[PDB]
């Protein structure tokens, strides 16, 4: 009865509130496992270059 | 991608009929005869939608 | 050992609720221990000896088959008396969860009275009357409820049994009820009659006794 | 407040099983209310007022020291009479989840009877037989039984106790199992002895009165 | 089904643990069932028949009022008698998690007892004195205690009711501690007076017997 067909990528958003200036670099990217290189995701509400 | 819930819990407290003389309230009250209906439909606990 | 011990009772209901039998007890048809397990709870499934034939056993033991002569030389019957007591009110109903004049139940020492919020003790009693007949329609604990002549606050209650009824003084809503002991209820069963008096003279005393003989007329 | 209600119980077993105590109650050795924490549950831990002292003493109560005379009009000895029934059976021992003829345990009232599949209710009860013999081997709310008469698929049965025993028809493999009422149970314990007439006219009466003294002999 | 049997109980507290009542029970005034619920628990809630009602019933049953005449040939006052017991005691006090003369609480019999490690049966007894003496203070099942004339580690004890009491020997902290029953406990309740001889010639008998009339002084 029901097409619930394929299968669906997982988006997660973190803000990263800038201080101190510095800040050139973020860790770990989300906390868990790793960051999915191949669509680059930053923004300075500015959406950050590819 | 949902995160959803991670566990949660729900629980009910209803009094019956006149006793409670007070309508069900979220998962805190619940109000019937028991011995008239068997089980429940929960809207009866907190629903959220996950 | 608490575990074990809270593992303990499943299925509450009396019949399931064990009891250590006595040892060595054959009150019972000089047959068995008080309490023994029985046909009743066999068929339930329950084993063990328990609370329910308890209580029957030494029921059927004080009990007195119709007729017996109970012979005493006071000379009251031995049929038991229910306790009769008031329950005094005061107060006005108050519920701040609700607007005034808002129908609401009270348990009046557990009987639920349906009263609006607003209603002084006495219009609570007006309530009270309706759940003390349900009281009486339902047959439960209380035999018969009676006004309180001199005040609409308070109520004459009767109660079904023989046994004594003590109750804890509360106060819902704004109305205070609490439990005023008219009447002791006396020791008895069944419905027993006076025969008679006997005067006995004892075999060496000079002075003639008296006896009252009751006999069960239920 | 159902919490630290449902709290409660923990051990079961009675003893440990909590009682509120009459308030003044002396009846006990002109001492303690019944059900008053006994030396057999504070060895045991339980330091509360109890179901198990509250069952005893009353017994205590109601047992009456041997030689003791119960007088009566009527002439009905004290002692206790057991309840007999009657076990109707009927229809075949069906067991669909195993081929015919194969042996299962059936609960009668809850005795477990061995049969096989396919068994009408007489060889049903020809099984029945061999739990009631366990039944009165064990001696479990069963005094005895009988084979109905005229009826393999009935049972004459007689209960250890004294008290009343009423069960619910059931059904089970094709099985019906109900119980017949034969005889009432009377109240009573021990065994008792009638010592004679007493005719006696008392005080004022025209007509003498007779009485039935009933000594315990058990 | 052990589920919803399981489910059961909630609020032990006997008031609270229901009783499936006598079927057709008129013997509480000629009105109600056994045990069937009381306004006391129904100010508590608890709208089932009960266990806490079940007991005062047939204990309201079992209680005859004062100044009734108990009859019998024999004269054994009706009045109940306790139990009373050896507490037999052996060893030293032995606290292996504690050095020597380690003050630690010993239950005797479920009552503490205040002693130090080293302390061999009688230092332990004489331990024990001053817990009986709480037991007494508390009047918490035992009557009396007294110290074993020709042992000190013996001690004669005595329990405030009429029942029966027996207890399992057991060794604590290298302290045995046993009962040894001296004097069983007799059914009765109250204070009784025997009136007197009362010979009786029943009505075609040509022997006269003795009746003796014990009235009930409380």
């Amino acid at each position: 009865d029901k097409i619930t067909s394929s299968d669906i990528s997982n988006v997660a958003r973190k803000e990263f509130l800038v201080e101190v200036q510095g800040q050139t670099d973020f860790l770990d990217v989300f906390r868990g496992t790793s960051y999915n290189v191949n669509n680059i995701r930053v923004k300075h509400r500015g959406n950050e270059l590819y | 991608s949902q995160w959803r819930s991670s566990y949660t819990r729900r629980q009910i407290r209803l009094l019956d009929s006149k006793l409670t003389s007070k309508t069900s309230l979220e998962g805190s009250i619940y109000v019937t005869d028991l011995s008239t209906m068997k089980s429940i439909p929960f809207s009866a606990f907190g629903l959220i939608p996950g | 050992s608490l575990l074990n011990n809270k593992a303990g009772v499943i299925s509450r209901l009396a019949d399931f609720l064990g009891f250590r039998p006595k040892t060595g007890d054959i009150d019972v048809m000089n047959r068995q221990s008080v309490g023994s397990v029985t046909i009743s709870q066999l068929a339930k499934g329950f084993y063990e000896p328990n609370i329910e034939s308890a209580i029957n056993d030494v029921h059927n033991f004080s009990i007195k088959d119709v007729g017996t002569i109970i012979t005493n030389k006071t000379g009251v019957s031995p049929e038991g008396v229910s306790q009769t007591d008031y329950w005094a009110f005061s107060g006005t109903v108050t519920d701040d969860s609700l607007p005034p004049g808002s129908p609401i139940t009270v348990l009046v020492f557990g009987l639920p009275v349906s009263a609006t919020t607003g209603m002084t003790a006495i219009e609570f009693v007006a309530k009270v009357r309706v759940a003390l007949q349900e009281a009486i329609a339902s047959f439960t604990a209380i035999n018969s409820y009676k006004d309180h002549p001199t005040d609409g606050s308070k109520l004459e209650v009767t109660y079904l049994d023989n046994q004594k009824h003590v109750l804890s003084t509360y106060s819902t809503y704004g109305i205070t009820i609490s439990q005023e002991i008219i009447s002791e209820s006396k020791p008895g069963y069944g419905t027993w009659n006076l025969l008679g008096a006997q005067t006995v003279t004892l075999d060496n005393q000079q002075t003639p006794t008296v006896f009252y003989h009751f006999e069960r007329t239920a």
